[PDB]
């Protein structure tokens, strides 16, 4: 885990609260084994909810000088709490289209050369992305480790 | 859940003590709400809650103090039917005992009459006993007495 979200930041759950004041050493395999006040015993409400952001949470965006998100700019991917660029090797038209469709900018797209300004020179997370026909999101396309 | 009021010269005002079947124990102020206090006055036949006083105003309670917290709807006839939520032990101390002042404070009796049900009306207020004036006293007052 990279983050532990509280105060119902992710969303509001309608189900009844099951556990209260969970204390876990962090090495137990199952969530039940951690100590609590008692199963089905609580003093909180629905407004308090617990969210978790795991390590392999991936999001895609384009970085530009004018705006943090844009339809044209550097391609960035998010993994293990860090942003990373993607290499241009083995880049294909279908992969470009899948990237554009995932973020809702257009149907197809094109690859422009590198701009004059780059922000923070963030590292590269993945290279040699090959997208087949069919997957709308980039997570389903094979690549290098 | 048997409640009682102690430490008060006023007939329907005193410190709250709840009996859990066999043992008498005080109640911490943070565990008492307005709804629970209203039920307590109703169960004790005192009518209506006027105020809730913490800090052991009525008298420094002794014995154990229970960490049970009352989650009362407000319309329960007794405290026993009112749902409660347990808490970790040792949360509250003696210096935070709860006190309740209900409505029915007047005390009136009949004295010197040969029949127990018949006699002159005596009312106690401000620490002294006295006889109620006959002026503006009529049958409607007599029936309630
Ligand atoms: C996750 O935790 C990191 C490290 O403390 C912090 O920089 C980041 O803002 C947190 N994210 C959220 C959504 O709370
Ligand atoms: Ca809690
Ligand atoms: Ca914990």
């Amino acid at each position: 885990a990279i983050n532990a979200t509280g105060s119902a930041h992710f969303g509001e759950g309608t189900g009844p609260i099951w556990l209260d004041e969970m204390k876990c050493n962090g090495k137990e395999s199952r969530i039940w084994q951690c100590h609590s006040h008692g199963w089905g015993q609580q003093n909180c409400r629905h407004k308090e909810d617990a969210g978790v952001i795991c390590s392999e949470f991936m999001s895609l965006r384009l970085t530009s000088e004018a705006s943090r998100e844009a339809c044209a700019g550097r391609l960035e991917v998010f993994y293990n709490g860090a942003w990373g660029t993607v290499g241009k090797s083995s880049m294909s038209e279908t992969t470009v289209g899948v990237v554009c469709r995932q973020l809702g900018c257009a149907d197809k797209g094109k690859i422009n050369p590198a701009s004059l300004d780059k922000a923070m020179s963030i590292p590269m997370w993945v290279d040699n992305v090959q997208c087949p026909k069919g997957p709308d999101t980039l997570w389903q396309c094979p690549s290098s480790p | 859940r048997e409640p009682r009021l102690v430490g008060g010269d006023i007939p329907c005002s005193g410190r709250v003590e709840v009996k859990h079947g066999d043992t008498w124990g005080s109640i911490c102020d943070s565990d008492f709400s307005l709804e629970a206090a209203s039920v307590l006055c109703r169960e004790l036949q005192c009518g209506t809650v006027v105020s809730i006083l913490g800090g052991a105003h009525f008298g420094e309670g002794n014995g154990q103090i229970w960490a049970e917290e009352f989650q009362c709807e407000g319309h329960e006839s007794h405290l026993s039917l009112c749902p409660v939520a347990p808490r970790p032990e040792g949360t509250c101390s003696h210096s935070r005992d709860v006190g309740v002042v209900c409505s029915r404070y007047t005390e009136i009796r009949l004295v010197n009459g040969k029949t127990p049900c018949e006699g002159r009306v005596e009312l106690k207020t401000l620490g002294a006993w006295g006889s109620l004036c006959n002026s503006h006293w009529d049958i409607e007052d007599a029936h309630v007495l």
